[PDB]
């Protein structure tokens, strides 16, 4: 793999990507926080191939957390093999053994929708181990279900963790401040006002006037969302993905195409963000169309 | 028997709890005002999302969920009927904080004297929270939440909920409720006022430093070093600045609302606070008497025993911003 | 496309959105034929009236990820990993990529949708379908064995707008789902033509639309408490007239006390007078 | 059977119009209304053959679960076996006889969580989705060889009671699939008076008693919140004890006042003894 | 091993370190409460070598409580064997037997993130026995899953226990006051004020003005944190671990490095800390940058 | 076994211990209810040897309750063998069996921290037998796990049951119904204003004036605790055992020693108690120092 191969279609600036790779080599644990629809899932699989420098998926593991995920599933736990129960090496446990075999090559574990699952319960033993300065055999720990003190588990240095956490829900947030320290938090913006996003549109036989008008529209709206931080922070603001996909057929991005999507997706979204104000709903909806 | 317009009272409560347009509501009485905040206040939370706290649950299920407890399984022989004693984390909104809201709303609906529209909206929300369990509320329930894990916003409505519960009395019917005549009692109204200023001054008087100061009597007794018999003396507020220190003692009296003799019995406390308090800096020592009046504000100065003392008033019922203007003007003059 | 009481435009809108977006939510009050729409619609997209391809379920609060996808559950001998329906269903379509296999989810709002779907909440997206996007499941014994949505799969969600829950609002799921509202359709001639094709009176059918709309507008009048989402559906009128009993005002009298009145009670709670008024207004 | 039932014939006719079409029904009323006795006579009425075998009855409680109702794993002498529940066993009996209507009685349904018990099946019992078309494999049905469908012949009756003020609003699940019917106590009805005049009751004693109960049942329903229409007293107490062989009399009534209504009245109000004592004495004279 | 080697790199004052041993040797069970990043995990491994007087891991044991630890896991529990269950001695029971193998040499057991688990549930019988007075054969007690033949477990006198409860998560705090009497709580400060912290930076190519600039701002900020107690209490104040690490490569500490820290980790932490007005974020962020 | 050896060291008044001995001979089922640090566990071992009149371990048995404790372990239950399930007589069952041989000699069972586990789950059926009147073979019952109705178990009258419960938690506001009927609560005072507590210090080279100044403060402090009812009742008040410990070396009492105890135990407890009011912590914490 190579860097520019990824960057061709990527809307985020390279500086952030450079900032990301700068921290990740250091911290080895990161969290990318932004609203849905900005390519968190998109970049993350690409980024692994950059950091290793090789397009090897065997060294990459990708999972999505949720409420029904626990330490028994993740790391280790007793589960039924059949008539007889056995201790089951969890997914992260298995991944780490692979990384030990090849210390040189970087091994990456990708966690989507991290904020849902009860992280303190899930990581547990890992919550201490994953820190960049505490990795290695010197800080080896016996596990909960380890047979004896001698059976111990240590995170290797090569491991890099990538976490994806949406900013839409205040209910589900990483309030665990101790855990917040382990992860280096990288905000991501919708990136409407970028040339690379516009170049993709113009590449898809798009009107330059319509493009710049569109970017201005959302940029103003996004700032309006960011304004009322008491009710809705900048984390709620609309992503670029609604507009991205759907042109694969070859349909030119006319106003009609935009008028359709707004009715189907953005219109109720505005209703929920602004439950009390109907005028504000009509105001912003009509503003995009006119 | 004149009292404050009810809308103004809500502002001082806000400062008391340390965290708007009320022109919209037409019900002057307090509970109409207070419910509209809560009823709308919950709606603000739901938009962002209510708190979901993982409650671990250990229960008997027909399969593996989370962590199996081997002991209770074998002891109860649940393997035989295909069941396990397993620990897992259901995600609920059934926490103590959120349960209080719904249970509080029940009393809110049950209140006999209330705007119908407010009761209409509240009954909607009461239905909209099916999973949460009704409760018979006590102060101990609020007590358990003094840890305050919850957000800054949640603590606001709960503080509202505390006011309602304590100030709720059953009325004509056994089930229904009737609101307390809060304004009529001076002690709680005064205790509001004493607390109102302390938190208020921290906000606006960033220039000065605001502290409640405990004092020890200058006395010595051969009998006891403790002086437990002596009254405990703790200032209402002290507002110290480098150029001048200043103590305020403020209380609500019914007599003062009548514009005659004057009720300033609290003043007797004040001198002894000035006396036992000794400043190392020796910049200055000042005192203030401030009370609430309805019609007008009058300011006086005194030089009594080497102490600089002021009596002043505020015309509550005027307007909250102009009232806010007046207070900043007041403290500025005397502080100087 | 013949007996449907909904406009042809909306279904034409739906068909394009479904083919492109691959996931949709049909939200409206109960009794508008959301089930029959999707069930009709599923047969259109397949091109054949094939029910084996189509699967429908009705979520409920206790429904869980253990049931849906994967789970550890007992056989006669003991416990085993039991592939839930959706894994079994996607595997079935995985055998036959060409045909379009459909999964319908009713009363979606009730359950904690994130919990149930879990892993597939990412995988379900139209672009992220294939082995490249495969992931090992929570209970998967080995990381190498993974689950991926095939391209043929299309998912349709039927949502009741009558129980708003101020517990969990997810705007990320809304990103996956393209939301489509459905109106009752009293005004539509196609609903009216059915009754006139059942020997109804021209005034009686026309009078009904006047009656319900006045009620419906009142329901959508107060946006704060209620909305168009609460307003009454039509399907109650569809059933019960295929016996051979043609419409009459006496027939209307049965349904109102029978069916509509509890709905009114729910909506117009602790307001008997308004129930009495609007109920009786329909009788007039 | 018609004359033996005390409620209006109009309601009895109405139900059959409802149940036959809707196929799912729930009766909500005060305790002591003969809900159980009503349903059986109504169940036998629909079939026309007065067969108890066709009818099966269940009483719900919070512990009641899917394993009891439908299917579950029970211990064998060694190991465990799949064990068919009532409803799974019940319908397959009815599957053989399509023409024959088979009835299921679920008492005190509101106490339990309908979802937990039914599980998958809660959609299949909605009348529109019945028969082979709506087949589903069950949770514990390891193979896909056989699927479970509730046939059209099945009718499901639910006995609910509005007695308790502790009860909150009914679960949303019920409202969709069930048609709610409220039953009056039926004191005013002639059929109840003809059951007491048949026992040589004085018409004055009858009319006074009908007048006596009506005033209380009106008063208990006068309360808006705590005591509704659902609270008001039923007639079942009057049945048992007259046709056994003992004639009606004021003392016989007086015994009944002490027996149930006097303690029952206390629980409903639970505040004022004089209010109870006034009404308790008022019943006596 | 000696104090000079241990306290060579530690940023903690000597004052607490001896005070720690003052409380420990008499009481034998202690808890260190401080915000994350003050070396709680860091010192605890080192302290064990002082008391034994040697750099030995054998007499030391380290574990972390992950809200799924149980009495079956810590002390005595049942584990499946191939087809049927067996009783397995937990880790502490296994640890104590070695500790009483030789009473002379002291044994240390360290529990990180101890606050999380429901300690009354986990310890069970031990909650009384851990105390210094109630040790030895005199207070021998039979366990739950002990054999019917009387076999009793007593906390040996040589054993020392150390607990590590972070002060951020309020909910996860000891409210079992009966248990809090067994332990002695040692507050640990952020560690900014110390010159030993300052000496570390100057030794790593740092300006004293920039160094003294840094220390000045944090302590003011911690006062702003400490000023409130409603939401952000005294304990929330920021640790020094962030600044410690990432400089091994040779990057000198400067506003560029400081700027990366501020935007990347701390500033996200701050907006979650306040989450009422951004201006409070904008103020304190800019203050650090200036 | 002379009382003088037993009772001299004890701080509790001779009135309360004798009253305790009354109900214990009378009812034989007793609960000692007081906050930690007042010697509840301390006295209870002494009372057994007092009543028996001898130092004999066999006649006295001790346990601490916790959530995992159950009927199957306490009384009777099945423990797995390699495959098979074998019944095992539990402690209390085995304990009475020993007591049955010697009905004349008093036998004692000590249950610490009883409230933590619900008695019903453990005792269950035996709560019928446990009560003082319904004891002896007359009330004999066959157990749940008895193979046949023939074998029966009765609590002989000789056994006395002692229960130690701490009033430090909010959950205990709803005291368990099972305990109140069958057990008789007795309150253990903190016992600062006592001669023997004072005399303990005076013997250990303590200034008399220093002692009395301290007791007035603690008695004053506990008065503040008890006055509240919502958060902290009278039962929450401090015990007398923080100060007892740490003087075994002979180090003289002073304000210096007091400060270590205050800062390491009582102040953070007060932070836990008085979370809402930092100044109240400052008010009392500094008050002791003076
Ligand atoms: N072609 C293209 N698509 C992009 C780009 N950035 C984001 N997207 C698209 O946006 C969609 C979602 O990507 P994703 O990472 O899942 O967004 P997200 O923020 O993680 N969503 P969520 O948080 O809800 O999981 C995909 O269609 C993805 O390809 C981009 O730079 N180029
Ligand atoms: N060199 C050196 N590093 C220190 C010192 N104090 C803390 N650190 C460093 O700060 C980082 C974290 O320390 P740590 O013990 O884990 O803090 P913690 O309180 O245990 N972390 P947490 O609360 O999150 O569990 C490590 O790099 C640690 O070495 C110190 O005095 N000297
Ligand atoms: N010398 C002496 N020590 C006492 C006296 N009372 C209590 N202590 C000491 O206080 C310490 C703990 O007593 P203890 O009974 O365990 O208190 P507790 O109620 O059991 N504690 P908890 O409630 O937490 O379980 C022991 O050192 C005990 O000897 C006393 O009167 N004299
Ligand atoms: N012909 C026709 N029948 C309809 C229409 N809508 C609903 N129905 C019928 O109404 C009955 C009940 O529909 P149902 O799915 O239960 O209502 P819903 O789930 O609340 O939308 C079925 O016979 C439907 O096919 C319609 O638009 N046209
Ligand atoms: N003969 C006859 N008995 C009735 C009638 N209605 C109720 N009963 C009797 O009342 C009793 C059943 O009452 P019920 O309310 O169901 O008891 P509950 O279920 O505990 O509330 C039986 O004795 C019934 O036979 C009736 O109409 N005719
Ligand atoms: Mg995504
Ligand atoms: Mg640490
Ligand atoms: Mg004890």
């Amino acid at each position: 793999y190579c860097l520019e191969d990824a960057l061709n279609d990527l809307f985020i600036p390279e500086t952030t990507i450079e900032t990301i790779l700068k921290r990740l080599t250091i911290k080895k644990n990161i969290i990318l926080q932004g609203p849905p629809g900005v390519g968190k899932t998109f970049v993350a699989r690409r980024l692994a191939y950059l950091l290793t420098g090789e397009k090897a998926p065997q060294r990459v593991n990708m999972v999505q957390f949720h409420q029904s995920y626990s330490y028994e599933d993740f790391i280790q736990g007793y589960r039924p093999n059949g008539v007889g129960f056995r201790r089951k090496d969890g997914i992260f446990y298995n991944f780490c053994q692979q990384a030990k075999e090849q210390p040189e090559k970087k091994y990456i574990f990708i966690i989507d929708e991290i904020n849902r699952a009860n992280l303190s319960k899930v990581f547990g033993e890992v919550m201490m181990l994953m820190e960049h300065d505490k990795r290695g055999e010197n800080w080896s720990v016996p596990l909960t279900y380890s047979e004896n003190d001698e059976e111990r588990f240590y995170v290797p240095e090569n491991v890099y963790i990538i976490g994806l956490m949406n900013t839409a829900d205040r209910s589900l947030a990483v309030v665990d401040y101790a855990l917040r320290r382990r992860f280096s938090f990288i905000d991501i913006e919708p990136g409407f006002d970028t040339p690379q996003f516009r170049n993709f549109l113009l590449n898809k036989k798009a009107e330059p006037s319509f493009v710049e008008s569109l970017c201005q529209k959302m940029n103003e709206l996004n700032q309006e969302i960011s304004k009322e931080a008491t009710i809705l922070g900048k984390g709620f603001r609309i992503g670029h993905s609604y507009f991205c996909c759907g042109l694969e057929d070859g349909t030119s991005p006319d106003t009609q195409w935009l008028n359709e999507i707004v009715m189907t997706d953005i219109a109720p979204l505005l209703e929920e963000y602004f439950f009390d104000d109907p005028y504000k709903q009509q105001k912003w909806t009509n503003k995009l169309l006119g | 028997q004149p009292v404050i317009p009810v809308r103004n009272i809500y502002y001082m409560l806000t400062y008391a709890w340390g965290y708007a347009n009320l022109e919209a509501i037409p019900g002057n009485n307090l509970l109409d005002i207070l419910g509209y905040v809560l009823n709308k206040g919950v709606l603000q939370l739901s938009r962002r999302g209510l708190e979901l706290d993982y409650n671990p649950n250990t229960e008997i299920i027909p399969g593996i969920k989370g962590r199996i407890e081997f002991a209770k399984t074998i002891r109860g022989f649940h393997l035989n009927h295909g069941k396990t004693v397993s620990t897992f984390d259901m995600l609920n909104e059934d926490t103590l904080a959120n349960r209080i809201i719904k249970s509080t709303l029940a009393i809110l609906i049950k209140h006999e004297k209330l705007n119908s529209t407010i009761r209409d909206e509240a009954r909607s929300l009461y239905r909209k929270l099916p999973g949460i369990s009704t409760l018979h509320l006590t102060p101990q329930h609020f007590s358990y939440l003094n840890g305050g894990k919850n957000t800054r916003y949640y603590k606001f409505v709960i503080s509202v909920c505390k006011f309602i519960v304590n100030n709720s009395i059953p009325g004509q019917n056994k089930g229904h409720y009737r609101f307390y005549d809060f304004e009529r009692n001076e002690k709680e109204m005064s205790l509001l006022y004493q607390k109102f200023l302390y938190e208020f001054c921290r906000r606006e008087l960033t220039s000065a430093n605001t502290t409640r100061s405990y004092l020890k009597w200058d006395a010595s007794s051969i009998s006891d070093q403790s002086l437990n018999l002596l009254p405990r003396m703790e200032t209402d507020i002290t507002i110290r600045s480098s150029e001048k220190i200043l103590i305020v003692d403020a209380k609500y009296y019914k007599s003062i609302f009548s514009r005659e003799k004057f009720h300033s019995q609290n003043l007797y406390q004040l001198m002894n606070y000035l006396w036992s308090l000794k400043p190392e800096n020796g910049e200055n020592i000042g005192g203030l008497l401030i009370y609430p009046h309805v019609d007008t504000a009058v300011k006086h100065r005194y030089k009594i025993n080497g102490f600089d003392i002021g009596l002043c008033t505020v015309n509550l019922g005027q307007e909250w911003p102009c009232i806010h203007q007046e207070l900043l003007d007041i403290f500025d003059e005397y502080l100087k």
